[PDB]
């Protein structure tokens, strides 16, 4: 299953639920309803590189190769760490 | 000299003897205050066939007083039975020279040369042959300070007879002689200046003496002063009698060591 | 090799993994699983570049060095409308803000 | 009582190459008798190293520069053991997969100073949580209360 997480400037992200779930954000927005979640405070450039990360951290959890670094230039640094805080990732 | 063994406080295990464990441990005397220990200590007290050669060990390094030579500090006949050892608080050299690659001089490596050499000047002097000369048997007292270790814990743990320090009139014709111990003190030079790295690593110890017989040597280490290279090239002359004496290692190591202080 | 990838058309981004060895077919058939678009209704580009449904990811230039889990290449997607393709647009992300003055040197 | 996390005294040799697999300079702590880390020559990144401990001994690895934490064959203590058929022990030192959190953390502390911390336009907790620098004694701490923790699990 994919889920879609839209920006606050209208973007859709599509992504595999199990990388999505890395945030214990959108894992509560997706168990509590009785999949699409919406972010009226992150913009497109933050979840982009949210979702590289969630890419990144289900390819090389629990992998026995070496891993890279993740890369998060200076100008999107204090934006990601807000989104971070708030996605808990 | 006994000492008495209230005052002297056992601490960890830092090695093993043919005899029993060897341990550090602190002694304070009614003369001086507190002193680091080894604690040489025996399994066995048989009064003649044990206890005898054991004790032995302490009368060998009693008969030597030398800065660059650990001293006894006394014994306990008293049960179990100890020998007092100064206490080289800097460990092993090998272990020593690697911990400190990156952070030691050339200076420092030669004056660890120099002071060895003239620890066995002196032996020379006593018509005593160490036999055991590698940098496994020295210890560090301080950054500017090395000593030979115990005679007896130096026997044959080189690392079985020490072929790769032999001189070769010690393989071929078991001769041992301060010529056999200035072959031997190349080969500490040579470890000294790899920084620990053991001599003819994969080449088999019934290989070396061919290897040595067809002039093999080993190589100019990394950062080897070429004066320096060539006094130890002179220490493997497989001729004993054209090797240098301790005496004239003694003159160009102070020499090469206060050229490089003079550089740097 | 694993590549990662955002296909991207307009305002939507997916991210999907696939092989260097996976063709253009087989990216099409991920696209069609989500999108419900069927492959001959897609054009996947590099760039402006229209990719052939033959070729492997790896030989349209997606490799384990270009296309990696924390920095993924993009592949362009434009659907049929009627008898014809949409042009190839896709809309920038957002831009982040002036680079605060104490994050400089 | 004793530290948990401490080096057994066995002078058993083991030999181990430290590989760094890691583009950080690597920080190796050896942890004593007494449990105290003690500090050992740093290792450029992609290189290895053969080097010279003992079976029982414990080890953790650090970002020279940073102090940020490094995994050891997947994980945050390596331990030598028996040598067998002359083979050396790997201690393949890499990154973990940090937090997004914690690695935003990590690049924001590098590229402000700490006395500008608090020219950044975040709340209060993010200052806070910048300061927070990583340390070996806090982690020290954390690995010791997971190892108590871990050694009472079942009944
Ligand atoms: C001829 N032989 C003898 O006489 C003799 C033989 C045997 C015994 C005693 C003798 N007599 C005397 C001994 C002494 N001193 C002395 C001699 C030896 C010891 N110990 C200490 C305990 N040790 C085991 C251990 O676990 N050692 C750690 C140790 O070695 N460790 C930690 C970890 O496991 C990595 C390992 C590392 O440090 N290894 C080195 C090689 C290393 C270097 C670099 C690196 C790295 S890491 C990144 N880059 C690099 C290059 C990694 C490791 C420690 C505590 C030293 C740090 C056995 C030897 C201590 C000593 O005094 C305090 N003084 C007087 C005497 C006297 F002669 F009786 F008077
Ligand atoms: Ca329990």
């Amino acid at each position: 299953m994919y889920v879609k997480l839209i920006s606050s400037d209208g973007h859709e992200f599509i992504v595999k639920r199990e990388h999505a779930l890395t945030s214990g954000t959108i894992k509560a927005m997706l168990s509590g309803p009785g999949n699409e979640v919406n972010f009226r405070e992150i913009p497109s450039h933050v979840l982009s590189k949210v979702c590289m990360y969630f890419t990144y951290k289900v390819r090389y959890t629990n992998s026995s190769t070496e891993i890279p670094e993740f890369p998060i230039a200076p100008e999107i640094a204090l934006e990601l760490l807000m989104a971070a805080n708030f996605l808990d990732c | 000299y006994e000492i008495q063994r209230e005052r002297i406080e056992l601490g960890r295990c830092i090695g093993e003897g043919q005899f029993g464990d060897v341990h550090q441990g602190i002694y304070m005397s009614p003369e001086n205050p507190a002193l680091a220990v080894a604690i040489k200590t025996c399994k066995n007290c048989t009064s003649d066939s044990v206890r005898e050669k054991f004790l032995q060990e302490a009368l060998t390094m009693r008969q030597f007083d030398h800065p660059h030579i650990v001293k006894l500090i006394g014994v306990i006949t008293e049960n179990p039975v100890w020998i007092i050892m100064e206490l080289c608080t800097l460990g092993e050299l090998r272990s020593f020279l690697q911990v400190r690659k990156y952070s030691l001089d050339l200076a420092s490596l030669i004056l660890y040369a120099y002071q060895l050499s003239t620890a066995l000047a002196y032996l020379e002097s006593k018509r005593f042959v160490h036999r055991d000369i590698a940098a496994r048997n020295v210890l560090v007292s301080s950054n500017d300070c090395v000593k030979l270790g115990d005679f007896g814990l130096s026997r044959y743990m080189e690392d079985k007879l020490p072929i790769k320090w032999m001189a070769p009139e010690s393989i071929n014709f078991r001769r041992f002689t301060s010529a056999s111990d200035v072959w031997m003190f190349g080969v500490c030079m040579w470890e000294i200046l790899m920084h620990g790295v053991k001599p003819f690593q994969g080449v088999k110890n019934n290989d070396v003496i061919g290897r040595i017989e067809n002039g093999e040597r080993l190589p100019m280490p990394p950062n080897c002063p070429p004066t320096l290279y060539s006094l130890m090239t002179k220490c493997w002359a497989y001729d004993p009698s054209r090797r240098p004496r301790f005496t004239e290692l003694k003159a160009q190591l102070s020499t090469i060591l206060e050229e490089e202080k003079a550089q740097q | 090799m694993d590549v990662f990838l955002m296909i991207r058309r307009h305002k939507t981004t997916i991210f999907t993994d696939a092989k260097e060895s996976s063709t253009v077919f087989e990216l099409k058939r991920i696209v069609e699983g989500i999108l419900k678009r069927p492959p001959d209704e897609q054009r996947l580009y590099k760039d402006d570049q229209l990719l052939d449904d033959g070729k492997t990811l790896g030989e349209c230039g997606f490799t384990s060095q270009t296309a990696r889990p924390q920095a993924p290449a993009t592949v362009g997607l434009a659907f049929r409308a009627d008898d014809t393709f949409e042009a190839l647009c896709i809309e920038p992300f957002s831009s982040p803000p002036e680079l605060p003055d104490v994050m400089k040197p | 009582p004793r530290p948990v996390l401490r080096s057994v005294n066995s002078r058993e040799p083991s030999q181990v190459i430290f590989c760094n697999r890691s583009p950080r300079v690597v920080l190796p702590v050896w942890l004593n008798f007494d449990g105290e880390p003690q500090p050992y020559p740093t290792l450029p990144p992609g290189t290895g190293r053969r080097i010279h401990s003992y079976r029982g001994h414990l080890w953790l690895f650090r970002d020279a520069g940073t102090h940020d934490g490094l995994l050891v064959n997947q994980t945050e203590l390596f331990v030598p053991s028996l040598n067998v058929d002359g083979q050396p022990i790997f201690a393949n030192i890499t990154l973990p997969v940090y937090t997004l959190k914690e690695r935003c953390l990590q690049v924001v502390r590098s590229l402000v100073k700490p006395e500008n911390y608090r020219r950044l336009d975040i709340v209060r907790s993010l200052y806070e949580d910048l300061e927070d620098h990583p340390n070996v004694q806090k982690d020290l701490e954390r690995l010791t209360q997971e190892r108590i923790a871990h050694q009472r699990m079942g009944d």
